């Protein structure tokens, strides 16, 4: 699943 | 006089809209960070306020609709679709956890530095977030019991040993807020239903016990039928090597007649000084001495509704957030507490108890 | 369940 | 019971 936040 | 009362930050001053300054969107796991979930034109975002760096604000879009910070580290936990949880270290960029729960999360909070707690519609779970098993789901602690039925879950607390736990729900009953607590002992695998709005597990050094604290559970209640407030302090899990036991204590919590819908919203304790800080939703601060349960002080620090709170200043005080976005802190004055007890409470014995426990001046 | 804590 | 409360 896509990361819920992109760091 | 016996307390220091300060403002840590004004959240509206940082540009946070009032629609997000409430229990739904703003979390306060410790005095280190305030996290506000926001939404704009369908897009979610997080404003992370770092109280340890001059209220520096990190603003990032995110895919989840709920986010909390770790008590001390730059570790964010994010949730989407009720069940999907991801946990990231903001410095190293590493993903610590990524899993899907069986049921939607309706409440979460850090229980300790190691362990994150989850409450669903029917279950109570914990995750060892730093154990390196990225995809491991939270472990079931216990099923919720019937006493938490039809409540809004507002807290989940544990002792440092992570073998005693309490989950707090509130419900409206005959136009007053009643509080229900599920207390759970992991060692006996048994729960007990008690009445209460607030709860914390803490420790106290008693004379005779050297450097070893005994454990106590502190809980505050307001009887939804009579209006009577009650604070209780009771020992848990006494080590038989320690000769001194904590004697159970019960004290009144006073609510004026016209504070009809008020109730305890938070309780924090200074272990070092043996001070209980109890806050109500209407913003009344109450101080009690931990050993005796004695009522020390009562005042009002805000007329705006309080919705959450945390320990302040190495856990020696309490900080809270109200619906106007003010983050307020109270802690005892170390130089004035003993004089106040001595002169204003006229209580020489209590003054000595406090002075001796804290290494404080004035006695 | 309403949002009771924020009433 | 678990505790005297």
């Amino acid at each position: 699943i896509p990361d819920l936040i992109d760091l | 006089l016996p307390i220091e009362f300060t403002e840590l930050v004004d959240l509206m001053s940082l540009g946070i809209s009032p629609q997000f300054l409430d229990f739904r969107s703003t979390t306060f796991e410790s005095d280190h960070f305030v996290t506000v979930r926001e939404t704009k034109d369908g897009t979610n975002s997080v404003a992370i306020v770092d109280l340890a760096k001059g209220n520096e604000v990190t603003r990032k879009n995110m895919g989840g609709d709920s986010a909390i910070m770790h008590p001390s580290q730059m570790v964010i936990s994010v949730r989407a679709n009720g069940t999907i949880v991801q946990i990231f270290n903001l410095e190293t960029k590493s993903k610590l956890k990524s899993f899907t729960l069986d049921e939607p999360v309706i409440f979460w909070r850090w229980l300790s530095e190691t362990t994150l707690g989850f409450v669903t519609a029917r279950s109570i779970l914990t995750s060892n977030v730093f154990d390196g098993n990225v995809n491991a789901k939270p472990q079931l602690l216990t099923l919720r019991h019937a006493n938490l039925n039809n409540t809004q879950i507002i807290n989940f607390v544990a002792n440092k040993n992570l073998d005693w736990f309490a989950v707090v729900g509130i419900l409206q009953e005959n136009g007053r807020i009643a509080g229900r607590i599920q207390l759970f002992s992991k060692q006996r695998n048994i729960s007990q239903a008690i009445d209460g709005h607030v709860a914390i597990f803490t420790n106290i050094l008693l004379e005779g016990n050297g450097s070893t604290p005994v454990q106590v559970f502190v809980t505050g209640n307001r009887n939804a039928t009579t209006g009577a407030g009650e604070l209780r302090i009771i020992e848990i899990d006494h080590d038989a090597s320690l000769p001194s036991q904590y004697q159970k204590e019960t004290t009144d919590i006073f609510f004026p007649p016209d504070a009809t819908n008020d109730f305890p919203i938070a309780v924090q304790v200074s272990e070092k000084y043996g001070i209980i800080y109890l806050l109500t939703k209407y913003g009344f601060i109450h101080l009690y001495e931990l050993e005796t349960g004695t009522n020390l002080f009562v005042n009002r620090i805000t007329a705006e509704s309080v919705f959450t709170a945390a320990p302040y200043n190495h856990e020696n005080g309490i900080a809270c957030i109200n619906k106007k976005g003010q983050v307020l802190a109270v802690e005892i004055s170390t130089s004035q507490i003993v004089p106040y007890i001595l002169n204003k409470l006229s209580n020489v014995a209590l003054a000595l108890i406090v002075a001796t426990r804290g290494g404080l001046p004035g006695a």
